[PDB]
């Protein structure tokens, strides 16, 4: 139901964030600020010099961002245009979140 | 300026209906009405301040909707949007205040501000609801050329006046005649003497007026009269009339004697109570006239008798006196009145702000002087600026 | 009845909500009430007017409904609309003068007029809606049977009264002893006065005593009780009780001692304060009584003795004194107060139209007169009208 | 707490926009949020008093539905309604009054009843709507940390206090020099009064000064400034400061010189008005100082050059003086003012069923006491309490 | 008795770390300790007070668990929680005052109320946490 | 706010578990809290400073992350970082600084600075953490409101206050009887002094009594109280009351006699204790009471005898009194104490920057003056101020 407007984008400064100053609905707030981030966190220096890009213990393991990517889609479930789809766009979201 | 109203009963009630707990259902019909505004500003840059210790706050926007639908309000949706909210309470405040200072004789019953100039534009006007708001209610039924109205406990109609008129005296202030009295906001108290208790008066009985003359017509106005002027009936030293020296008042109360009130419009008689003391209604006046009059004692025991000798020295001075409350009473013109703070709001704000005197306003918005001269611009500066300052006082207290 | 009101919070919820801008979703749930009204009027035919200067105007219907469509209200919109809420405004007023007329005597607390006859009709009453505005709120609940009330602030309760009692006198009215007063709305102050200084009174003390009947009980009223009468302090030349002479009052006062006022319903004490000056609570009461006593001081400084001889003339006239004032009360019965305009909406509309003295109602709805003799009968006509002109100031002050 | 509001303005905007007629979309929105409530409770029991002269009566719950099916309600649809409705009043009385005698030192502030501290229960917060009760639009506001506030009339900032000072005196009292005062509610009257007429003072004129410490502050006041003190203007025999004597005081007024009223905040003028008489603004204070002088005549008449001689006795006493009352303001905790009923709802139930006297109020819930050391728990209970009255009186008056 | 202990720096190092807008991180180790706690309870009633001026409050106990989901703490999350906090505070505080007060000679060192001798209890023993106070 | 202390534990829990060599798990939990913090950082800009010898330095971020499956921290890995957290630390203590001197009286409780002002923002909530710093632990209770409270050694509760009363004198000062104290800090010494010893008493016994007013209550205090004034044992000059001469006090002292004290919360005992020296316990009180006699020894041997002749002259001045020094207490309002540097960290900011007295605190920051007049606003401010210093000296001592 958010803005309807569809969007317009030109050529700014990533596209894909933005979205977070004007979405409201937390879920869905965290997931745009994290996946806008995770930069592939560059610096690494291990065993004795390598320069390995490592990432996120969170991901690693912690996994949870899964856990909240998921959370954020749990509440996704509204109106706008025909029903032909709605119904067949959560129904595919649900197999993801079992 | 209508737009202005809006921007409010919107977010009271709006911080108000919206709370943990309640269905969607208790807000869609007001749900969208919100939204539809975030639209119409998104984009749009302002400004204000510029006067005094006024500071100069830029505000720009970029916010979302609220698509969250879900049948109960969860906390984290309030929260999400109180924060919202708090830009645009910040905001009013920042707006109200900036057209709260502005005057113009050139015509001040319109936007002034850089800020609300840019409000009466179109592409705005897609937001006015829900105008309950008894001032708007009056705003608007003004500026389509109508009948308005308003509700006062104790309006202040008078300025302050407090005199005397001596219609006998001599250099040594010992045989004077005359009234005093005390016109002051919604009271009139006024006292006539005769220090020789009309000794050699006409059918023994001395005759006083006291004309009050309304700069604003009043009607349905409930009305308290009573006999006595208290203020009066006390010694005291006064000044005389050029300021050369000081006279001396010993009053001694009697019975006002045939007391007629009159109240009336452009000269003519609206109401009259003859005598009547208590709670009477005056209709519609612009002007009060009291009479009375002060009658001899035809009898008099002993201890009176020696009060009122037939010879100077008068060292009892026979006073006969009325006071008059208005309670209540509507007006077709803002006032200040006993109850609300619309006067003290504004004049607060400029004061706060330490806003420079301007041209249309007294310095310090003293409402005597401005009642005493109340002009067309003064009266439509004070209902812009009234009505603004209810519309903040919707939000802010 | 009930119609009637509809019929405002219809126009004000309306000529308030419905401005150039708003979206359709703010007034959905109202567009309809509205219209369902207009099918229910159109083809019957009104009439109002007759009494005194009260013009006589006829009524025809057969107005256009209102599109349900536009999302955004074109400026066009509103005007095609003011057109038609402008013949039921000035329709409305012509309906409320009327039934605020006739006066009946046994059931005179319902409908009289030609007009409202015809609206308690059956068919009529699919128009009901919002009932928030305190008045109606209170009419239905006592149609059925219930605990009713109303808030005011500084009410009226007291008929005015001014007057004395001189418990001991003579010829001369050189020795009194006795107390004067003044009831009048909703303040009360009485002095208690004796010549002597109770020079012979046991424990050289003189009890006074100052009895208030109410003519409706008052609940949760807040009082102020402070101790002397301003009023009664100052010298006075007063005619005698049977008129045929004056005496002189010349009062020096001392503080009331041993002080108690007791507010009573039926009797019984309900509460009770002794020497307690300030604010306090009268929680349900019909009467109200105040003791208090002038205690000769057993001290005295020269200048003080000098005052109170040991035998007569006494020049200096010991008096104590009180004042109450009911800052705010409930009462299950209208009543007139310092803010509400009912009592003179109505007298004003009466005073306007020439309207002849009536079977119920005293000779100008003089206030006064009304409360001292409060019927079952005026107090249901007063109800009626109040109510009435209640529902007329949501849409003309 | 909340909680309880909506249990209300449910009802109120209930047993008003719910009668035999009204259409059913101005209450689609309405009769949803209702049922949702019956819903919630269902089940539940509840325990209502148990202290002094209060009834321990029993709740349970299991009530029906409504009937969106019809159209336009039929007279059968209400009576089912107020049928249950009737449970919901005549329980809500039982449960403001019973949260409405508790205290608590510590944690003052929060839900104490049995019946409540169940209801800020998590399972509950679905019933929260329409939060436009100025009192609710305050609470919530407070439990957030922002700049509340609330709307009085003569508000009630003094407690009751009625002294002199005698700057100079000496046993005979027959040459005092000092002031007397009342002040109380949201007036004070001061006298300054010099035996001698400021003969052998500097300049002839002799300084009076009259200092007030609110207990809280007060933000925009519209107050009434005028001359002289009308209750210190008559003669009075008055108690020494030692109790052991009574002195005379025989004042003969003289107008106030070089008045100067202050209005302080911590120490800092916030206003300050010279000799302006009417009404003026003080927009923030916490402290009122009044400063005004007696100035001895510099020419007299021959009647007023007697009344004051060189040497004693001195007979007539010089006595300028001061009057400024709080028309209205705005405060941030509660207090009690002239036109609102908190204060005698709380009392007034309280006194009704017997209570106890409490840890935190005093005796009687008396204002003075209460004004004169109001704590933080005080406030916070008062806070409280005078919410719940105002919750129970959206429904019982 | 350690029992007791626990149930506190559980609280603090609770309402403590759980604000509004954090990370999960902080408290992973936190939550489960947290949880296994509610479990142990759930089921058993309690008695306090009963002397003096002390009223006896009766409890009760069925509270949910946690969202074992998020990462960043959405203040709803707070909220449905600190409402089941503020019933262990006011029950612990009704617990410490009524061990606080019952003296013994004999075996003094030991508890007392019906409230910790039934906390002493082996099937409780599963929560010690963090004694460093 | 709440966001600032973050910051903070956030640095410290990290200069601190941050070396060379510590195995990787432990800071797991550590290392993912701090990058969130940069990642919403760089990009936004800070303005510091502005006012008196404040410099002005600007700030902007743009730092990479930190690495995550490593095992043992190499130095390496150390320096890259702590390079990092010295611009933070250089950066905060230039924040802290800045809002550690503003001040606002209509809303000085909350935020000021532009620094500050932009933190309290929503997109920044994403940092709060282990609040188990006493001091933040009570700022958000507060916040939410509820029983708050810190923990303070030898508080200062006691404005200082060093006087006397001279209950009977007369100008040669040769034979008074009153009482000397001195209130400062957490102690209180008073003494009672009769230089007749009793002689002409009823009894032979002198009553003495002090009282003490604290600003705040103050809860779980533990108490030294001890019989005799060590201070006022010696002999002194003093000056006389009307400061035009000087009198000599030449103490000889007994032992207090009947020795009540009595800690009282809004006039009622809470703790009362008869003559009970060493440690007590007072657990809620606003006001302390210590009431002790001087009784003349009615058995005195003959140098005892010599010092207490039956007429003057007195040259040994009887002399009772006691000591009070509250050792530790709980006060629900941030005070200064004896271990806690939060005042002096204030105190020496403001001096350092020569910043310019305000309009909230008194100048200097002076403890008597503040804690004499400790009005909401100041407390307000002072905890505001207080809880900043505490998060600061976490990282900067
Ligand atoms: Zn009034």
């Amino acid at each position: 139901g958010m803005q309807r407007m569809h969007y317009r984008n030109g050529d700014p400064q990533t596209p894909f964030q933005i979205a977070e100053q004007q979405i409201q609905n937390f879920q869905v707030a965290n997931w745009l600020h994290f996946v806008n981030n995770n930069q592939f966190r560059q610096v690494v220096i291990d065993g004795v010099l390598n320069q390995v890009l490592n990432d996120n213990i969170r991901n690693g393991h912690v996994i949870n961002q899964l856990m909240e990517a998921l959370m954020q889609l749990s509440r996704q479930q509204f109106p706008t245009m025909p029903v032909d789809y709605k119904r067949s766009i959560q129904r595919g979201i649900l197999l993801l979140s079992n | 300026m209508d737009v202005l109203y809006s921007l409010s009963k919107t977010l009271k009630d709006a911080r108000d209906k919206i709370v943990e707990g309640t269905l969607y259902s208790n807000v869609s019909d007001l749900i969208q009405q919100f939204n539809q505004m975030i639209i119409t500003m998104n984009g749009n840059e302002f400004q204000t301040g510029g006067i005094g210790n006024l500071p100069i706050r830029n505000w720009n926007f970029d916010f979302g909707l609220l698509g969250t639908t879900l049948l109960n309000l969860d906390a984290n949706y309030v929260e999400t949007a109180r924060n919202t909210i708090d830009y645009f309470v910040d905001f009013v405040d920042n707006v109200c205040m900036d057209e709260m200072v502005r005057e113009s004789q050139r015509n001040g019953i319109a936007p002034q501000s850089d800020s609300l100039r840019k409000l009466s534009g179109l592409k705005f006007k897609r937001i006015n609801f829900d105008n309950s708001s008894e001032y708007i209610e009056n705003w608007n039924l003004q500026n389509r050329r109508q009948r308005t109205g308003f509700t006062f406990h104790k309006p202040n109609i008078f300025p302050y006046s407090a005199s005397f008129t001596l219609n006998r005296s001599q250099p040594a202030h010992d045989n004077l005649m005359g009234t005093m009295w005390l016109n002051a906001g919604s009271e009139i108290q006024v006292a006539g003497f005769d220090y020789s208790c009309a000794i050699n008066a006409p059918a023994n009985t001395q005759q006083f007026e006291h004309i009050v003359q309304l700069r604003r017509v009043l009607t349905t106005a409930t009305i308290t009269l009573l006999p006595d002027a208290e203020r009066f009936s006390f010694p005291r030293v006064i000044n005389s009339a050029d300021g050369a020296t000081t006279w001396y008042f010993n009053p001694v109360i009697l019975r006002p004697n045939n007391v007629e009130v009159e109240f009336l419009l452009n000269g003519q008689i609206i109401n009259t109570y003859q005598a009547r003391f208590g709670t009477i209604i005056a209709r519609n006046f612009d002007t009060i006239r009291l009479s009375f009059q002060l009658m001899r004692p035809p009898n008099m025991t002993p201890a009176v008798a020696a009060l009122f000798p037939n010879a100077q020295p008068f060292e009892h001075h026979a006073t006969v006196g009325l006071t008059l409350r208005i309670e209540s009473a509507v007006c077709e013109s803002v006032l200040a009145d006993a109850s609300e703070t619309m006067l003290a709001n504004v004049t607060s704000v400029r004061q706060e702000y330490a806003i420079p005197v301007g041209p249309v306003f007294p310095p310090g918005m003293n409402w005597t002087d401005l009642i005493t001269n109340y002009s067309p611009s003064r009266e439509d500066n004070l209902q812009r600026v009234f009505t603004v300052a209810s519309i903040r006082s919707m939000l802010v207290k």
